[PDB]
């Protein structure tokens, strides 16, 4: 017959991140505006180069970038965005040979897997998409390849195909698909980087768009100017739902 | 009113400018196959006098 | 004609390789041949190291190339800690700051 | 401590069948953290005799999940509960049941209570409140153990 | 704004962490800080073992 | 691995044509001026025809 007990309460946590400024630039004297050329008009083929300098910086910068406010040069606010290795520290691991680096196995890049699944969050559920390049994914197809416990199977004789590639990882707690982004397969040491995510917990935080500007050349110049400016960032959620992985695989 | 130079986002007074907020809070819950009181589901019940 | 010709031309990476050994706090670095003049002041670089996981020392370019091998930079930018910089070490460009 | 092999993990699961009970039959329910369902995985795909058969191409899906396991004696259901999930430490932990010899004896169930403040106070203040018990009849049909990884 | 924010809070176990050797007669525990606040009278506590 | 169900009937042996790796697949087809030829029958020469 004893009285009510005393209450308690906890808060949430907060989290925070910026906006970052980018800007490409080109440039052309007007007399080599006038020139033919047999290549074609060279204010044209500039345009197409700065554009995809501009689209790779924002990638970059999304993927690598680190959280930080400084005073510039002069004296206003300098901003940076951080990406998802910034947000990204639960799950994160280093594979490969020496100290502070995981042998990859197929035991090992299971157990990488399974912490990924603890908490349902939200939208969540049980797939995950990841982004690899070649050698990764390669890597993957051979680790598969080479389990002792796996046949490839022919009638009489080895005909029609042979090979591998397969996409679809599937564990007791999920399930992983696999794609390769353009600009991992092209650097060397970029495609042996494996990157899981739900991309429910995932968005862009945008101040100002994308947008062209001209005619911005020092005045009383024999020459055309252009430019791209933008303002924006990135918003990550439930980073225990996420890892990063490095090394072969 | 008056500061050195052209305005910026870190000019405003105390309080003046408020930053961006999400009001709302995102609830993380556990994962797994059963009820969250699984042994409770699977019993049945009987009362005690 | 008896001769003909043709042009190609790719789109990459934007990336730079280091010549001599840079200790912590020298903000002048030596590259290759013609190889700073692809980068402007405002320019965000990394230093690589094997595999994905770049957790390493980022730099900012404070003032434009002179020099096709020389540039010079802001070690430490944006909270990361400034480390010795080896001799043959790669850096790759990973976006553009500017103030207000 | 036992070392966990196949051959430990059989011989762990044999001990529950030797007596019939309160009509439990040939199965069982069992409650795994996820650490302890994936080991069991890991051992039942290292077995020196299993194979995974491609036709012509490694193609489409691999890994493996699996939730039955059976005995010369009977079988076992898996199913992974949440609450061992989050724990570092019960994601190792099995729970070998059978159901119908576990009850529940409630004498008062559950009830929401309002106005709990001293009278005069200027706050609100509410509770939940109930009484249970647990009754459970075959200890030697079911088992328990831990630390799996 | 060119900064934003957002709030996230995580439902699970209550767990305290002992920070000073205690002998098995003695009543008062040290845990970390504010780790106490969330415990009442009444409450039933277990020690963990691996 | 190459199977029969009880015993050895009907064929055995090898021919395929297609490789396929993660990447993209490769056919292959056999230059009747390499064939007859000692040294140039181990060559290979993979080309897009476009």
């Amino acid at each position: 017959g004893s009285l009510a007990p005393k209450s308690a309460t906890r808060n949430p946590v907060k989290l925070n991140n910026f906006c970052q400024i980018f800007k490409k630039s080109y440039e052309i004297t007007k007399t080599a505006d006038a020139t033919k050329a047999r290549t074609g008009s060279a204010l044209a083929n500039d345009k197409k180069r700065r554009m995809f300098d501009y689209y790779r910086d924002v990638e970059m910068a999304f993927i690598y970038g680190r959280k930080s406010e400084t005073v510039g040069e002069n004296g206003k606010p300098e901003r940076t965005t951080g990406g998802l290795l910034n947000f990204i520290t639960t799950n994160r691991t280093q594979f490969g040979t020496g100290a502070g680096k995981t042998e990859l196995t197929e035991d090992s890049l299971i157990d990488f897997f399974a912490n990924v699944f603890n908490y349902d969050g939200q939208g969540a559920g049980n797939q995950r998409i990841a982004f690899v390049g070649n050698t990764a994914l390669t890597k993957i197809n051979k680790l598969a390849r080479n389990s002792p416990s796996t046949r490839i199977n022919f009638d009489k004789q080895v005909t029609q195909v042979y090979g591998m590639n397969f996409t679809r990882w599937v564990l007791p707690q999920g399930e992983i698909f696999f794609k390769t982004h353009p600009l991992f397969n092209v650097h060397p040491e970029l495609s042996k980087a494996m990157m899981v995510l739900n991309p429910k917990g995932i968005k862009e935080r945008v101040l100002r768009a994308t947008k062209p500007e001209n005619d911005i050349q020092q005045v009383g110049q024999d020459s055309i100017k252009g430019q791209w400016i933008g303002e924006f960032g990135l918003e990550v959620n439930h980073e225990e739902t996420m890892a990063f992985a490095g090394g072969i695989a | 009113a008056t500061i050195a130079g052209l305005r910026g986002t870190g000019d405003w007074g105390n309080q003046e400018r408020p930053t961006d907020f999400r009001e709302t809070i995102l609830w993380m819950e556990p994962n797994g196959q059963a009820p969250l009181q699984a042994l409770m589901s699977k019993m049945s019940s009987q009362p005690t006098t | 004609d008896p001769e003909f010709s043709w042009w190609e031309e790719k789109l990459t990476h934007n990336r730079l390789e280091v010549k001599t050994e840079a200790a912590a706090g020298v903000t002048t670095l030596a590259v290759d041949t013609d190889q700073a003049w692809a980068c402007v002041k405002g320019d965000i670089l990394m230093v690589e190291s094997v595999g994905g996981l770049w957790a390493n020392e980022i730099l900012k370019v404070v003032e434009d190339p002179t020099a096709g091998n020389a540039l010079k930079v802001a070690r430490g930018f944006a909270g990361t800690t400034a480390a010795v910089i080896p001799a043959g070490t790669f850096i790759i460009a990973i976006g553009t700051s500017f103030a207000e």
